[PDB]
RNA sequence: GGAGGUCAACAUCAAGAACUGUGGGCCUUUGCCUAUAGAACUUAUAACGAACAUGGUUCUUGCCUUUUACCAGAAC
């Protein structure tokens, strides 16, 4: 439950900071926007959600 | 394996098996002391014709099922002592297979006509005569041919011994009891 | 829901053979023979007996236009709902009818 | 020859159908009957060292009723009176990154595991997969 | 006529557009063939929530599965694992592999295994012919009798 | 028991060419591969167990599910 | 096929509900 | 008088497997029993349509600043 909880966590903030655009296109978000550090310019979140959870 | 899911609706559930009793005829309804009942059926599409059946038609209520399963059943592939609760009494029984070919006809029931081996269920014929069919076809025993016994839902008994010589006025009262003993026996087992 | 049953006189298919003639047959007992059906599965049996139904009576209110005409077979002793779903039959079903040989 | 084999096989099949024929004979002369509706596909591989083009092909139109010469006396003797090598490692590299990442992701040691035995490493390298491991 | 309805053909040009045809409606003609596929058996893997190797995937139709009576019942301890018991037979069979099954549709079963046969080479082949395909297997009338 | 599920595997496979008919006549028993009375052979659970010992496990389950 | 593994269904999910099966444990 | 009409109006088209009319009998015409005449169209792996859209209300959900627009299952 803890892993699921994850995944639903880091995609909610993610989906956060689209609404706040407007958009949800894969497209224009690839995933160096999130996960590029602070010192590059991006937001540098900290990504425990992609894995492959054990069913 | 049935069970009812909210086990207040079991006096309904019965009321059906009851009925599927009757309807379906190679079923077997049976009740363990375990609380659940078992279905008996040909096979797969004719247990799911039952159960569309008990869900929808009769029993409106909705049941548990066990994993497919099957039935089984016991036998032996080759001194002795028993004993009352009360110790009055002692009884010794050896257990032994019987040939294959034995089996094989009594698998069979069948009134013996030609060279076929006849069924064990004619002893209300003479006995006599069947310990000449018994010797006949498979070499039988000649001893335990007269002394073959009783039959059954299955194999065969034999009495052989010192006490149904020296009792058989006090066995044969017994005799009749003792079968009511061997069904209540071998419709289970150990 | 269960079956799919004529349960009004009125409707019961009107039989060309006269059924009241089919009752003096009744007596003789010579006259009458029993002869249920069997075989694998698929051969025809309940596709064959919708052939001497037909026959034997004059109008049947459960023949469609299409299983009149060829395209579905009628399967008159497949009464059930289970039977006419899973494509099979059940349980055994039979008719009386009198038939001149 | 289609249609010819075709014949043939009417006209053989002919005898085993209403036919009486030895034992041992019919179930041979059934069996290619079977094999019709096989295919022959144990009947067709071998030694074609020449391509179809290559193999000049006098394809001789014998008939086995001809009266032919076979010249037997040609088997007397007689009197004849007549390129880049790379330094770089960069080939190497490259999957030293893929096994790598591969493992800093992965919760786990054994849904790691699913990802190497799903890219199905050659031999040649399932060597030097568990010298980055290490 | 000019209104255009209730269409009538003869043999050989429903021959013509058959042939043309094929292109598009070329299918397979066995009911059989179909099995788990038809209709049926989706209503049923949309009423159980499973799903067909290659089927659609729906919503549970009954979300609620969460609720739990933890009994002695199906117990591994009393389970003889033999068998998978692959999603398939939840949808072939569905009141016997399957518990409490709602809104399910019964299946249909069988069908008698098409032996079928035409070779589509040569139009020129006669159409009865015995396929490579099929196993091996003291008084007078008057004349002028002969067959119908 | 080993008939769970026999019918489909055979039509599936087969792409609807094929059946199969599973009856009861002949009423032919056979002996279950294991030794009937063994209180070690078994290896674990939610796997079907391996043939060298099953009876041992036929026994021990329908046992726990009658008493 | 759904063999009682994966989800309901992938709507509240977060992921695509894509299942597999895994190649290390096995035996 | 016949063959027709990308003409029109009216009637009818999901029901104890399921329609009407008539003669007689009980009731005293509803209803029940009995004899009989006629039943076009739609139906059994169920239906006017070998096809397939949208909306409303109420439930359970999904996105989640709020309404519209929406996610996707159910009943009506
Ligand atoms: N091609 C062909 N098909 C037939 C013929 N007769 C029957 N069938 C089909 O084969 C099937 C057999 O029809 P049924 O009468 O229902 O089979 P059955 O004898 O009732 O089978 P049971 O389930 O055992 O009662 C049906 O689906 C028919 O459509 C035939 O003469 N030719």
């Amino acid at each position: 439950p803890l892993l699921d909880i994850l995944v639903k966590g880091e995609t909610r903030i993610q989906n956060r900071v689209k609404l706040g655009l407007n958009s949800k296109m894969p497209t224009r978000f690839p995933p160096a926007v999130f996960y590029t550090p602070k010192e590059l310019g991006g937001l540098g979140m900290i990504s425990a959600s992609h894995i492959l959870i054990p069913a | 394996v049935l069970q009812p899911l909210l086990p207040r609706e079991l006096p309904k559930l019965l009321d059906a098996l009851n009925k599927i009793s009757k309807y379906y005829p190679g079923v077997i309804i049976k009740v363990e002391e375990s609380g659940e009942h078992v279905i008996l059926g040909n096979g797969e599409l004719y247990m799911d014709c039952l159960l569309y059946d008990l869900r929808a038609s009769y029993a409106k209520i909705e049941i548990k099922i066990s994993d497919p399963l099957t039935v089984f059943s016991e036998s032996c592939s080759n001194s002795r002592l028993g004993e009352e609760n009360l110790p009055g009494l002692s009884i010794s029984v050896a257990a032994e297979p019987m040939d294959s070919k034995m089996i094989q006809d009594l698998s069979r029931n069948t009134l013996g006509k030609g060279q076929n081996c006849l069924d064990i269920d004619g002893i209300m014929d003479n006995p006599r005569k069947l310990s000449k069919i018994l010797r006949t076809e498979y070499g039988w025993d000649s001893l335990a041919s007269r002394n073959v016994w009783s039959f059954y839902n299955g194999n065969v008994l034999i009495n052989d011994t010192l006490p149904d010589e020296i009792s058989p006025e006090l066995l044969s009262k017994y005799k009749e009891q003792i079968i009511q003993g061997f069904y209540w026996a071998v419709k289970e087992g150990p | 829901e269960h079956t799919i049953f004529t349960q009004l006189k009125k409707n019961i298919p009107k039989t060309r053979y006269n059924r009241d003639y089919m009752l003096s047959m009744a007596n003789i007992p010579e006259r009458i023979i029993n002869v249920g059906v069997i075989g694998p599965l698929h051969s025809g049996k309940t596709s064959l007996m919708d052939l001497l139904v037909i026959d034997s009576h004059k109008r049947i209110p459960d023949m469609s236009k299409n299983v009149e005409l060829g395209w579905k077979p009628l399967r008159y002793l497949d009464n059930l709902k289970q039977e006419i779903d899973r494509g099979l039959s059940i349980k055994l079903n039979g008719s009386t009818l009198l038939c001149t040989d | 020859s289609k249609k010819t084999h075709d014949m043939i096989w009417e006209k053989l099949r002919y005898i085993l159908q209403t036919q009486e024929l030895s034992s041992t004979l019919r179930e041979s002369l059934e069996t290619l009957f079977e094999i019709r509706q096989k295919d022959y596909k144990s009947g067709s591989q071998g030694l074609f060292i020449l391509d179809p083009t290559s193999y000049t092909v006098h394809t001789h139109s014998y008939i086995v009723s001809d009266e032919d010469e076979a010249n037997k006396e040609l088997g007397n003797f007689e009197k004849c009176e007549n390129q880049i090598y790379d330094m770089t490692s960069t080939n190497d590299v490259e999957f030293k990154k893929k096994i790598y990442l591969v493992l800093k992701s992965s919760l786990s040691g054994d849904e790691a595991a699913h990802k190497l035995l799903k890219l199905k490493i050659a031999n040649n390298l399932k060597k030097s997969v568990v010298d980055i491991i290490i | 006529g000019t209104s255009y309805k209730k269409w009538s053909f003869d043999l050989p040009e429903m021959s013509n557009l058959y042939r043309l045809s094929t292109p598009l409606r070329d299918e397979v003609t066995d009911k059989n063939y179909y099995y788990l596929f038809d209709k049926k058996s989706f209503f049923n893997g949309k009423a159980l929530n499973n799903a067909i190797p290659g089927g659609p995937k729906f919503e549970p139709l009954y979300p609620r599965e969460e609720e739990e009576d933890y009994n002695e019942f199906n117990s591994i301890d009393r389970v003889i694992f033999r068998v998978p018991i692959r999603s398939e037979y939840k949808v072939a069979f569905p009141h016997l592999y399957n518990s409490r099954p709602r809104s399910v549709r019964i299946p249909w079963y069988n069908n008698p295994v098409s032996c079928i046969i035409q070779n589509d080479e040569e139009y020129d082949t006669p159409a009865l012919f015995f396929d490579p395909s099929l196993n091996p297997i003291d008084f007078t009338l008057p004349e002028d009798f002969a067959p119908l | 028991i080993e008939s769970a599920g026999f019918e489909t595997d055979l039509r599936l496979s087969t792409n609807g060419l094929g059946m199969c008919q599973l009856y009861f006549w002949h009423k032919i028993w056979r002996k279950v591969p294991g030794d009937v009375l063994d209180k070690d052979a078994f290896i674990p659970k939610l796997k079907p167990a391996p043939i060298n010992s099953l009876s041992r496990d036929f026994v021990m389950k329908t046992r726990r599910r009658k008493g | 096929s759904y063999n009682g593994i994966g989800l309901k269904s992938a709507k509240g999910s977060s992921t695509s509900g894509h299942v597999q099966r895994s190649l290390a444990s096995n035996n």
